[PDB]
């Protein structure tokens, strides 16, 4: 729903990381689905970003595995961090 | 991206190492250059755009050249690069965690929370999960090699220059960084850079392959082309035969 | 056959020249760029890690000195005297010259050898390829730790030598006390002799460590040169010493 | 020369390397060492050579206990033996001719004419005679290592140890070294062991392979048999495959 | 946590047990005469090379005393103590700890530094295969160039020192040679002030050099071990150097 969308650089990366947090502050279970599809490529901290924002709440099994770009599952699965996140 | 290198002339201690080099490191390609020990491999990547100073000839990065253009161009530029010097190097007095983060404080300004999980990715993606907290010197030689890549891997650099990591192993360790060029390579988009003495695994992994002595390239093609021409150096090189334009000092009397 | 040494004294000039431009470009006040906390490490191997040694020495010269001087003054009769040599001994030509040499020394030759272990290693060309420049993350911190760290530890050996000096030279050999503390005073001065023994370890701090980071550090990577240059090293280093020595003491005092 | 090893035991200091070794070495055969980095190749080869003390082992040379024999007799059967070190040993402080010399004055008292000639001849079956009254650092790597060899063969001793021969990494060298211990082998009718690393090159030289790893024999046979029955950790060991019983840190939450 | 420096301790100390016995072996027998004659090459990179060393610090220290003692003196008896107090002390404590400590850094590092490359490169060790003892070939004529150098050195430092005394004791600053000569003459008595300056420098030159072979000739084959074990020759030698020369004064002179 509230979707975290655009490049995620270096530069902005702490805007970018805050931006989640406060949607994670409006918490929801299921947690929200975040269509990562809507992000720029190319970025392995925008899954650095990814992993702490559902940290956050790491009882809650908010798992998006459709919504993942192909670059970003294809660095997911070459790094052995594959999980069943499927639904 | 594509990187060019031209006319490339170099003197060290009083001698050429290179004479008029001209190379096409191809993007997305694995480029790899072989030849015999002691004839600049090292040199030769270090003058790709590092810190030698080559007396002529051109570096071309996006096909400009990097000499003068500009100071802060540059300084940004230089986060698109990761290497293994020889042995690796890791720091002794700081800990795989820390050896892993440390480039990230050349380029960004990030919260500790940020830098803390970009490290544990890329240990992950070499095997190194949990090892964070030894410090480096306690490590068996296999891994050694793999914490210093997770640090060239860290800021999602686009070349990777693996500086000889084939020239003196064990069989285990050899199937592991050959696995880890082939996942990473399409993981990660790269271009990579193999210089190494051993040809049988060169030959195996490279799309393109430089053969280089004596200051001159002497032979290039793929490795499938390379075997078509037969030039008596790079016939002899590349097989192994000990004959060939090599010597003995001997006269009979 | 003669050339040869022709062109030894001639690389090693030429060696002054690039040491001295080294000097120039890593003393200018840029470090603050990043934090001091890696000065503050690095001082424990340069100053703290040496103490236990400067600390033994300091006591057997105040020994020496106490029992030397003592048969040469109970020929004059006149035992005020070793409160005035004691003192004027070790705050003029020994803490400055026994601590400068048992300095570096050790501390000389382990940062020689570690510095140049760095370039060895390649882990200094991995920082340049990173980005960050070696002489503000590694050269900088070592080279001051080491100015710092010398003149206080000369401090500490003429502190412990003349405790030492007094330990034999009053307490077991039967010198009324009060001439020797009276002795210190007449006439040696904290505002003058102690001041000149600190100006001269400051001048031996530079010359010692300068020497120690050069010779670790700007060297083409032969793998028999770490060894040779932590000979080199204590020798320079040991010369340099003494012939500043004498110019400085030569004014101070003249 | 038959070597009898039994039931060998070394300790170095408290690590165990070897735990009851039983080796044969087979008269007018090449016999191989292979296994991982780091696990005692070395040590054994000291062992078998009488330099080390064994814990409770068994060391026969044509059936003699090394431990009860008189310094007569163990000074005599140094001369049944040369090796070739892992760096090429060589003395730096005399020129070539005292290098392959110097074994001589440890045995004979001869004159200094035949000593003269016996090192032009070594020096020439291995193709180093016009090396003659150089100093050894002044060669080029090939050289230098051809140089220690001769030394090794200088006395015609019934065995010779090579320790990591084909870990060179020049592909010429490695052809002639190769070349060498096979001419070298017939000419002078020579019981060999070769222990070394990257499997392309021992397998085809060995007649005999015995594969060690953690202080245990792991397998043995001839190259054939060794693919035969090649337990998994053989056979990823002599494939350098990836998947073998090969372990790194992993966990995750 | 506290037992780390319980394990430090207990062998290090083991350690000095084996050099101990290192030292019988080498000393208790040497029968191969025939390859002793080699030891005059030896020599050469002990005693010839370091001539340089020694001669430019004795002419500085040389000067200095004559500066130092001069200032003080003026006050009391320079016409008479300049000779008296140049000669004793060159005599009886400097020549034998100063030349002792140069020596202690450039022979002693460079010695330690070539047994362990010796040992490092895995050269030394073929030498047992082939029957040849390296302790009767490449320790013995090192650990004897070190007894024979260090004492004619010690003479060579003091008789320059002397020099240097009255070059600007008598010539520049206004004293009579007559007394200057006479003094030294009254007060220096062979037996025993420089026969105690010999007794001194052959005790260190043993103890000195057998150190930096001992730790040259290291267990550990790692090439961390070569910087480690050159800094640890200078410490070692250098502090036992003082203490022995503590306990030697003290009992020659009381
Ligand atoms: N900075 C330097 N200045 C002067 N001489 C050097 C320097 N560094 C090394 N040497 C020499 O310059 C060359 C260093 O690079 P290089 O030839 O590329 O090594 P390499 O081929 O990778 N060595 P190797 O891995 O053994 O085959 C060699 O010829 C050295 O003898
Ligand atoms: N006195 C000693 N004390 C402690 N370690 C020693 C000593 N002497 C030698 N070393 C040991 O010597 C061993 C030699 O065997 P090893 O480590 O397997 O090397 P290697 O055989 O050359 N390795 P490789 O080339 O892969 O076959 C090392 O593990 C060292 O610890």
């Amino acid at each position: 729903e509230l979707v975290v969308s655009g490049k995620i650089d270096f530069e902005n990366a702490e805007q970018q990381y805050q931006a989640g947090l406060a949607i994670i502050k409006k918490q929801t279970s299921f947690p929200l689905i975040v269509d990562l599809k809507q992000l720029e490529h190319g970025n392995t901290l925008a899954l650095a970003v990814l992993v702490q924002w559902l940290r956050q709440t790491p009882q809650k099994s908010g798992l998006h595995f459709k919504n993942v770009p192909e670059k970003m599952l294809k660095i997911i699965q070459a790094c052995h961090l594959q999980e069943d996140l499927h639904l | 991206s594509l990187i060019e290198v031209k006319n490339l002339s170099f003197n060290r201690g009083e001698r050429v190492i290179y004479d008029n080099i001209s190379l096409n490191i191809r993007r997305g390609q694995i480029t790899a250059i072989m030849g015999p020990s002691g004839t600049g491999k090292t040199t030769l990547l270090r003058l790709i755009g590092g810190q030698l100073v080559p007396d002529q000839g051109e570096v071309l990065l996006d096909g400009k050249d990097i000499a003068q253009m500009s100071r802060q161009e540059l300084f940004a530029a230089r986060a698109r690069m990761g290497m293994l010097f020889q042995s690796g190097a890791l720091f002794t007095d700081m800990s795989v965690y820390e050896n892993v983060a440390f480039p990230i404080r050349a380029h960004t300004k990030l919260s500790e929370n940020l830098i803390a999980e970009l490290v544990a990715l890329k240990l992950e993606s070499v095997g190194l999960r949990g090892t964070e907290q030894l410090m480096p010197t306690e490590l068996s030689g296999g891994m050694n090699r793999r914490v210093a890549l997770a640090r060239a891997i860290a800021l999602d650099p686009d070349l990777i220059m693996y500086d000889e990591p084939f020239a003196g192993q064990d069989p285990i360790v050899k199937g592991v960084l050959t696995r880890l060029i082939r996942s990473l390579r399409e993981a990660l988009d790269l271009t990579t850079i193999i210089v190494s003495h051993d040809v049988p695994e060169t030959l195996s992994i490279a799309d393109y392959i430089y053969v280089v002595a004596e200051g001159k390239i002497q032979g290039e093609g793929t490795p499938e082309e390379l075997q078509a021409y037969a030039s008596p150096f790079v016939k002899q090189f590349l097989t192994g035969s000990a004959e060939g334009p090599v010597e003995y000092q001997f006269s009979h009397q | 056959t003669i050339a040869w040494l022709g062109r030894l004294v001639i690389e090693r000039i030429r060696g002054i020249g690039v040491a001295a431009l080294m000097l120039l470009q890593i003393i200018f006040s840029l470090p603050s760029a990043g934090g001091f906390g890696r000065f503050v490490y690095q001082m424990h191997r340069v100053g703290v890690m040496s103490l236990l040694i400067i600390t033994v020495s300091g006591l057997f010269i105040g020994l020496v000195l106490g029992l030397q001087g003592y048969s040469i003054l109970v020929n004059v009769g006149s035992e005020s005297m070793l409160g005035t040599m004691v003192s004027l001994t070790l705050l003029r030509e020994l803490a400055p010259v026994v601590a400068a040499l048992l300095f570096a020394g050790r501390a000389g030759s382990a940062l020689t050898a570690e510095i140049g272990s760095m370039k060895q290693s390649e882990q200094l060309a991995s920082m340049e390829m990173i980005g960050v420049d070696p002489l503000k993350q590694i050269v900088s911190p070592r080279l001051w730790a080491g100015i710092v760290s010398l003149p206080m530890l000369t401090v500490i050996f003429a502190a412990i030598g003349i405790v030492g000096g007094k330990l034999v030279g009053v307490d077991f050999l039967g010198v009324d006390e009060g001439s020797f503390w009276s002795g210190m005073q007449n006439n040696v001065q904290f505002g003058h002799d102690v001041v000149n023994g600190i100006i001269k370890s400051i001048v031996f701090a530079l010359l010692c460590t300068w020497i120690a980071v050069f010779q670790g550090y700007a060297c083409d990577p032969t793998p028999e040169g770490i060894a040779t240059a932590m000979t080199r090293t204590v020798v320079y280093s040991s010369l340099c010493v003494l012939g500043f020595d004498f110019v400085l003491t030569a004014v101070m005092f003249g």
